[PDB]
Parts: structure tokens; C-alpha cells; sequence
């Protein structure tokens, strides 16, 4: 088979910006490579075909460029539109189950936009029923990596919570992040310090939020 | 006098596999086992006939087929395959009596070279031995292409665009494929030891 | 003009089947390279099956033995068999046209297949009080808790409150059932005076649940 890498992961850009996305392959598979966009919740739209083709109906600030093992796509001057996630594609393959690449998010530029950290405590009615949600929140940061880091009596917790973001605020181009740690109410009882640590690019060091059981 | 295969497996060119050539041996001795313990073929198997018992064998004639695939479609040139090969280019029969015999021609045939196409789109399978050579611009809905390409109106030929830097499953294979004819007719194709 | 419409889509026991048309029009199914893509959630595009024009089939090895990928000629219709189903089957399904050198220029809108053992089940709603540490903003929220199949929906105030609330996307618990967030900043000042309710609504249980959110007291 064919592996297929695009550079990068993620991208910040703003309103009338050029843009440049890359992608790698396994092989050198000549021009047999495509471009396509895709926005949250709809199907994928071919952009570029044959590298270098731009496919009808698609605006000319599309275009496509590369041969061989790496292949660039460009947008001369971004518009709001065009804010979406974007896959290269190779056809090269037998017997036709080609394989698209991981993907390169375009998102909103801004200033950098530490977030508001905030725990929450499991609610004595959730107790009764023998189970504990502990949740933290990052209100409004960017950009969007950050790190949620559980501490339980200053254990670090693995493998007992998940976390959701929100899609870049349409106002103020923001993320926000909810973790929740999930445990028993017999293990949650046998513990005091509940600590959620958030490392961000715009915090100079990690910051902790924390509660006591039982206050 | 000898059969002349090395007029077929030395030829300098090699044709596209949508465009196969065929070579007819006829009235001449074959000395099948000389390419049998050669050493320069990556594929050399045979369906119907043993490879060592040839030079004992007659036929009425021989057919040698030959073109030019990449090396993760050589396993398509067998009985009962399918594939973009098998499919629309080259198509071997279910009961089929011969060998195919293939090597890496990666020193040859990579030059980039796009020299070497196959046949992308067609409507139905190849019939055993069949040869389609049109260009008619493939119509891929109910509008007439009329010659032109466009949306659902595609060049039915594509090239394989050989690079020498690629992995050997990429890489240009020259193949021979050999055919045994036994008729009710006269035996003109004999090996030594007949 | 041209289009690709795919449907059949739904839920499904584990094991179960369940059987996707596409219906095409300004294309000739029998004549392409007709593919099935697809997507499960947050992840990217995986190919299912693809249909030769010519006749051969090929099936991912992930649904090896399970799919089977079919045509309708008079119908123009591309099918999808899907036996066996498990729950990492679970995505949106596409179909498509892959016209290879050209792209895949046509592309379904897609069908949701979600395959789980979860029975159908409303949240429970749970407080996410305001901290009782604030001469600035405070946050709080709702847990809504353990509920099946999505969606759900969330609202604070009747929809008198909007500014600042964030409703996160539900995560899949290990049980199989769903679990969300909503969350809102506001005025620390307001903590005494204005009362915050958050109401929550699982149509598939018909579950209408309003949950106050107030300090906790000591
Ligand atoms: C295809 O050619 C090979 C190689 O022939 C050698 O190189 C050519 C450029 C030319 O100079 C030939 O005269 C050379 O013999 C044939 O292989 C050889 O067979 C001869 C016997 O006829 C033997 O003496 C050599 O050692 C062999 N060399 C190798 C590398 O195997 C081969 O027989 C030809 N194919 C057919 C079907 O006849």
C-alpha cells in the first residue's frame, strides 16, 4: 500500500492571506494526485485534480502545484469560505481503494488568548447514584492546542477521562474545552485534592484549578 | 531450424499492454528448457504443461504475447483473475494451456517515462485474447462525448508513468506469454527431444 | 442536474444488517467506478468497496466477508449490503464517483449508520454549580449524563440566555451511551439575584428536563 503525510497538522491564517499546504507520499506517484476541501458535516469537494487542474466550478485562487513524492496547494488570497479542512489524495493504487491524507485544518488567526480554567466538583445528586463526573473547563483560548492534565491527591490520572472542543467561535475565533474525569463514588471517597492543570501557549506557566473533597 | 524467441523476449521495444503484441510460431524447434533454467525471470509459471517435460512436447502452433505492466499487476496475467489488467487490457482464459513468463525491466523501461499505457475505462470485461486498441473518448453518462473531453467524457487510456526511484511493486515488467495450440492439424512446433 | 442521493441509513444492533442505496442522476452507475467512503466521527475518509464498470468488486480488508458492494442498471442505483455489523462500523457512509485521473468529482451528501447495544435512554442532568470563590466572572453549566441515541439539545433561560454559552459535543462513553456539557459565563455579581436553568431536550426518549443551577451551600 501507500502512505500518504500532509504538512501541516494545522494552520492559522487570516482573511486575504496565501496559503501553502503540503503533502507527501509514499511513493513517487507521478501527477496522480488530487486536492479536495472539506467543511464539518458535509462531503468532500474536489479542488484540484491531475496536481494541477483546477476543477470546474472551483475559484481560480485554487491552485495546484507539485510532481513526483511532494505536491503543495496554494490559495493566493483566502476568504472566509475557505476555512475547512483539506485532503490530498493519491490514484496511483490497485485495485482503486486509494488513500487520502490526514489532513490540514485552516483555521482563524488571532492573538493569543490564554483560557479561563474553571473545576467543577461531582453534584451530591450524581453521588447517590454511585458515580462520579468531575469536569474542567478552558473557556475562550487560542490557539487551540492545549493541555488538560488530572491529578487526583496529586496522582496523574490516565486513562479515566475524555474531553470535547468546540468548533473556533464565529465572533471571537476562541476554543473552548471540557475534560471530564469519571470514577466510582467509592474511589472518588477515598481521595481530597481534585486538581485539573492546563498548560497553554498563552500561560507562562501551567495553571491549576482545584477543590477538596467535602470542602 | 530454432523457434525464434529471442526475436520476442530480446526485442529492444516492448508494446503497451492495451496494444499487445502477438508473435505465431510455427513450423520450427523450440527449446523451451534454455529459457526454462535461465535465471533472469522474476515469474515463470505454467498451467496445462510441465516446464522441465517441453523440449518433449508438440504443438500445433505457439503464440507469444507480449507488452509491458507494472509489477504488482504481473499477478493478474493468470486464469481466473480480475483487475484493471485482466479487465480491459490483457485477458487470459479459464482453461488456459501455456506459461507466463515476466522480469523486472526497471533498467529498460524507466527513463520518466509515460511511454507505456494500459486501458483505464471500458464498459465491459475482455473476452479471452481479445485486443482493444480504440480511442474513442469513454462516455460515462447518457450525453455523447463527440470527441471532446469533459465531464463524464474520458481519454480511455492512461499512462503508467514509470519512475526508476519507486519500490519494485511500481516498477516496469516486461512479460512473455506463451500459448500452446493443439489442433487436429499438423504438429509444426516441436521441442528437441520430440 | 447532477447528483448522487444516499439513504437507508439508521441504527442498528451489533450483528445486525442493514442495506445503503444511492440513487444517480447525470451519471451512468454502471459505467463508472462507483465507490462507498466512510467517515466515522473525527476521524478521516476510509474507503468501503468500489464497483468496476466492467463488473469486478474490491472491499477494504476492514469489511472483508461483511460487505457486498451492487448495481441496479434500470434503476441507475448503486447498493451497499452491510451483515455483520459492528460498532466501530459506525460513520457516515458516502457514496461516490472516483473518475481516477479526474478526481472523485461526484460526491453523496451521506447516510449516518450507527451500530451500538445501547437501549434508547434520557439524560440525567446534573449541576455544574458555580464556584463559591470573585469580584469578576463565574461559569457553571450541566451535566447531561448517559443518554441514547444523539441528539440532544440544550438551551439556559427559555433561550433568554445566549451570550457566552458553550455546548460541547457529546463524547461515547465505554457503556455506549453519550454524555455532554453546557456551560455559560456570567456576571459573578448576578450569582444572588438571577436565576440560571438550563433545559435540556432528548427527543428520542421524549425527555423535556429543566435542572436549576445555583451555589452550592456550606
Ligand atoms: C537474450 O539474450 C541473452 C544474452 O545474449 C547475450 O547478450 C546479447 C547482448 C548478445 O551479445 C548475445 O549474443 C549474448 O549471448 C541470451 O543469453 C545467453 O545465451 C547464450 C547462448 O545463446 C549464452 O552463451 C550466454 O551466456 C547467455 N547469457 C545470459 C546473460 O544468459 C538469451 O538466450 C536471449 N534470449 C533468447 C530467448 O534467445
Amino acid at each position: 500500500d501507500i502512505q500518504m503525510t500532509q504538512s501541516p497538522s494545522s494552520l492559522s491564517a487570516s482573511v486575504g492571506d496565501r496559503v501553502t499546504i503540503t503533502c507527501r507520499a509514499s511513493q513517487s506517484i507521478s501527477s496522480y494526485l488530487n486536492w479536495y476541501q472539506q467543511k464539518p458535516g458535509k462531503a468532500p469537494k474536489l479542488l484540484i485534480y491531475a496536481a494541477s487542474s483546477l476543477q470546474s466550478g472551483v475559484p481560480s485562487r485554487f491552485s495546484g502545484s507539485g510532481s513526483g513524492t511532494d505536491f503543495t496547494l496554494t490559495i493566493s488570497s483566502l476568504q472566509p469560505e475557505d476555512f475547512a479542512i483539506y485532503y490530498c489524495q493519491e490514484s496511483y493504487s490497485t485495485p482503486g481503494l486509494f488513500t487520502f491524507g490526514p489532513g490540514t485544518k485552516v483555521d482563524i488567526k488571532r492573538t493569543v488568548a490564554a483560557p479561563s480554567v474553571f473545576i467543577f466538583p461531582p453534584s451530591d445528586e450524581q453521588l447517590k447514584s454511585g458515580t462520579a463526573s468531575v469536569v474542567c473547563l478552558l473557556n475562550n483560548f487560542y490557539p487551540r492546542e492545549a493541555k488538560v492534565q488530572w491529578k487526583v491527591d496529586n496522582a496523574l490520572q490516565s486513562g479515566n477521562s475524555q474531553e470535547s472542543v468546540t468548533e473556533q467561535d464565529s465572533k471571537d475565533s476562541t476554543y473552548s474545552l471540557s475534560s471530564t474525569l469519571t470514577l466510582s463514588k467509592a474511589d472518588y471517597e477515598k481521595h481530597k485534592v481534585y486538581a485539573c492543570e492546563v498548560t497553554h501557549q498563552g500561560l507562562s506557566s501551567p495553571v491549576t484549578k482545584s477543590f477538596n473533597r467535602g470542602e | 531450424n530454432l523457434c525464434p524467441f529471442g526475436e520476442v523476449f530480446n526485442a529492444t521495444r516492448f508494446a503497451s499492454v492495451y496494444a499487445w503484441n502477438r508473435k505465431r510460431i510455427s513450423n520450427c524447434v523450440a527449446d523451451y528448457s534454455v529459457l526454462y533454467n535461465s535465471a533472469s525471470f522474476s515469474t515463470f509459471k505454467c498451467y496445462g504443461v510441465s516446464p522441465t517435460k517441453l523440449n518433449d512436447l508438440c504443438f500445433t502452433n505457439v503464440y507469444a504475447d507480449s507488452f509491458v505492466i507494472r509489477g504488482d499487476e504481473v499477478r493478474q496475467i493468470a486464469p481466473g483473475q480480475t483487475g484493471k489488467i485482466a479487465d480491459y487490457n490483457y485477458k487470459l482464459p479459464d482453461d488456459f494451456t501455456g506459461c507466463v513468463i515476466a522480469w523486472n525491466s526497471n533498467n529498460l523501461d524507466s527513463k520518466g517515462n509515460y511511454n507505456y499505457l494500459y486501458r483505464l475505462f471500458r464498459k465491459s470485461n475482455l473476452k479471452p485474447f481479445e485486443r482493444d486498441i480504440s480511442t474513442e473518448i469513454y462516455q460515462a453518462g447518457s450525453t455523447p462525448c463527440n470527441g471532446v473531453e469533459g465531464f463524464n467524457c474520458y481519454f480511455p487510456l492512461q499512462s503508467y508513468g514509470f519512475q526508476p526511484t519507486n519500490g519494485v511493486g511500481y516498477q516496469p515488467y516486461r512479460v512473455v506469454v506463451l500459448s500452446f495450440e493443439l489442433l487436429h492439424a499438423p504438429a509444426t512446433v516441436c521441442g528437441p527431444g520430440s | 442536474e447532477v447528483q448522487l442521493v444516499e439513504s437507508g441509513g439508521g441504527l442498528v444492533q451489533p450483528g445486525g444488517s442493514l442495506r445503503l442505496s444511492c440513487a444517480a442522476s447525470g451519471l451512468t452507475v454502471s459505467s463508472n467506478y462507483m465507490s462507498w467512503v466512510r467517515q466515522a466521527p473525527g476521524k478521516g475518509l476510509e474507503w468501503v468497496s468500489v464497483f468496476y464498470p466492467g463488473g469486478s468488486t474490491y472491499n477494504a480488508d476492514s469489511v472483508k466477508g461483511r460487505f457486498t458492494i451492487s448495481r441496479d442498471n434500470s434503476k441507475n442505483t448503486l447498493y451497499l449490503q452491510m451483515n455483520s455489523l459492528r460498532a466501530e462500523d459506525t460513520a457516515v457512509y458516502y457514496c461516490a464517483r472516483d473518475a481516477v485521473y479526474y478526481g472523485m468529482d461526484v460526491w453523496g451528501q451521506g447516510t449516518t449508520v450507527t451500530v451500538s447495544s445501547a437501549s434508547t435512554k434520557g439524560p440525567s442532568v446534573f449541576p455544574l454549580a458555580p464556584s463559591s470563590k470573585s469580584g469578576g466572572t463565574a461559569a457553571l453549566g450541566c451535566l447531561v449524563k448517559d443518554y441514547f441515541p444523539e441528539p440532544v439539545t440544550v438551551s439556559w433561560n427559555s433561550g433568554a440566555l445566549t451570550s457566552g454559552v458553550h455546548t460541547f459535543p457529546a463524547v461515547l462513553q465505554s457503556s455506549g451511551l453519550y454524555s455532554l456539557s453546557s456551560v455559560v459565563t456570567v456576571p459573578s455579581s448576578s450569582l444572588g439575584t438571577q436565576t440560571y436553568i438550563c433545559n435540556v431536550n432528548h427527543k428520542p426518549s421524549n425527555t423535556k428536563v429543566d435542572k436549576k443551577v445555583e451555589p452550592k451551600s456550606c
